[PDB]
């Protein structure tokens, strides 16, 4: 039946924590602003300052 | 035998940087 058949699972497990990164999205950096009130995106940590 | 601990074992909870804070 259906429900008999055999199927193949993958399980992915991420450690989402604030850890250095070494699996990251396609995401291209760009240069570095300092003094100045900007957004910023470090890893995947988004906010707006200096 | 046996001996005391002596205030001994504390590791680091996190891998996240504070600074003079009481934590718990």
């Amino acid at each position: 039946g259906v429900g008999h058949q055999p199927y193949r699972v993958v399980v992915l497990s991420f450690e989402l924590l604030h850890a250095p990164a070494t699996v990251c999205g396609p995401k291209k950096s760009t240069n570095l602003v300092k003094n100045k009130c900007v957004n910023f995106n470090f890893n995947g940590l988004k906010g707006t300052g200096v | 035998a046996y001996t005391n601990s002596f205030t001994r074992g504390v590791y680091y909870p996190d891998k996240v940087f504070r600074s003079s804070v009481l934590h718990s």
